[PDB]
């Protein structure tokens, strides 16, 4: 199947140039049938198409970004790339690559897309989260056990993924969007695991896996009640 | 050059409601107007191409009409799965997107389940202390989590986090984390989060005394 995959840095310092590469699999970008575009989306804001490249070298550009944008294409690697200059906090966004020119000989709509890569324009360096096991001091609910993981002080807020060693029937994991700390600059969230008390006996423990940014996943032991 | 004016910016509708999003083009784009559905954390998926046409893998309740400048996207019978942000996109001149419309589902009132978590020993050894108050599967979204430390109202030392509306049961979940230094934490005894929500006849207070958990 046709798949697109963005690659790039998680962080780029202000005023530097952002570089992204889309790796295309299952279709040749040198084919005259399709164009190849970059779209971005700031967190909480609308989609914004950036530029499109064609095998002949023809390029289209968003008028509000043409001056800072360079799009190109590597037919040998079957990749196409985006370069955004003068990045500020306004350029913090998820960046998508997509195929266009589906029905007409010029760009029409985008299908399919890449997964999207977050790019954070910040002078700050990554901060790994400090993960802490949480134990319910409330009343345990109706035959289940509620445990949690505190994921405190990390940056950037994404990509943050929390999974648990237990899953399936009777198990429900709840994750929450990273929240900016009142402390400053860092982010904190939590993950909740509800599972049958049968599956979290005293003395045993469940592991919550916190994978943040490109670092390996932290694995923290969360004791059962 | 060509601007897409998407109205409204957000809406809440009931199951089976007729939901219409309007996209006005600043000039003629004929039928070169597409519609995308975007789930949170995912790339947008094409639903309607060329103003009216159904792409593969799109339920029949999604439709589009119009040609020229005024375009309409219609969910004839809104389902809980259809909660998403929707964008119109024109290609009459380059590519521009509408501002977007996030569609939220209306359902019956559901009170939150509340859970309090005291600070961990590992975090206390690290110098900070965080009390966590969790709210599970509530509707509507509006919910107040009020922190009281020895009956004193806490300000500027908490952070809230609401999940996306659940695509199955249309509820929300909320996390509130009161954060203090270990010094300020050990200077006080009672720690309570008071939860206010329409589904609760009276506010629910989950509390604990320091070191007694």
């Amino acid at each position: 199947q046709l798949q697109l995959q963005e690659s790039g840095p998680g962080l780029v310092k202000p005023s530097e140039t952002l570089s992204l590469t889309c790796s295309v699999s299952g279709e040749s970008i040198s084919n005259s049938a399709y164009y190849w575009a970059w779209i971005r989306q700031p967190p909480g804001k609308a989609l914004e198409w950036i530029a499109t490249v064609y095998y002949t070298g023809r390029t289209y550009h968003n008028p509000s970004l043409k001056s800072r944008v360079a799009i190109s294409m590597d037919t040998s690697k079957n990749q196409f790339s985006l370069k955004l200059r003068s990045v500020t906090a306004a350029d913090t966004a998820v960046y998508y690559c997509a195929r266009t020119g589906i029905v007409v000989t010029t760009p029409d709509w985008f299908d399919p897309w890449g997964p999207g890569a977050l790019v954070t324009v910040s002078a700050a360096s990554p901060t790994s989260p400090k993960v802490f096991p949480l134990s319910l001091c409330s009343t345990q609910p109706d035959g289940n056990v509620v445990i949690a993981c505190l994921v405190q002080g990390f940056f950037p807020q994404e990509p943050l993924s929390v999974t648990w060693s237990e899953s399936g029937q009777g198990v429900t994991a709840r994750n929450f969007p990273p929240s900016q700390d009142a402390s400053g600059d860092l982010y904190t969230t939590s993950s909740q695991l509800t599972l049958p008390a049968t599956q979290c006996l005293a003395g045993k423990s469940v592991t919550c896996h916190v994978k943040h940014y490109t670092n390996p996943s932290q694995d923290v032991t969360v004791p059962c009640p | 050059d060509i601007q897409m004016t998407q109205s409204p910016s957000s809406l809440s509708a009931s199951v089976g409601d007729r939901v219409t999003i309007t996209c006005q083009a600043s000039q003629d784009i004929r039928n070169y107007l597409n519609w995308y559905q975007q789930r949170p954390g995912k790339a947008p998926k094409l639903l309607i191409f060329d103003a009216s046409n159904l792409e593969t893998g799109v339920p029949s309740r999604f439709s589009g009409s119009g040609s020229g400048t005024h375009f309409t996207f219609t969910i004839s019978s809104l389902q809980p799965e259809d909660i998403a942000t929707y964008y119109c996109q024109q290609y009459g001149e380059l590519i521009t997107f509408g501002g977007g419309t996030n569609v939220q589902m209306k359902r019956t009132v559901a009170a939150p389940s509340v859970f309090i978590f005291p600070p961990s020993d590992e975090q206390l050894k690290s110098g900070t202390a965080s009390v966590v108050c969790l709210l599970n599967n509530f509707y509507p979204r509006e919910a107040k989590v009020q922190w009281k430390v020895d009956n004193a109202l806490q300000s500027g030392n908490s952070q809230e986090s609401v999940t996306e509306q659940d695509s199955k049961d249309s509820t929300y979940s909320l996390s509130s984390t009161l954060t203090l230094s270990k010094a300020d934490y050990e200077k006080h005894k009672v720690y309570a989060c008071e939860v206010t929500h329409q589904g609760l006849s009276s506010p629910v207070t989950k509390s604990f005394n320091r070191g007694e958990c």
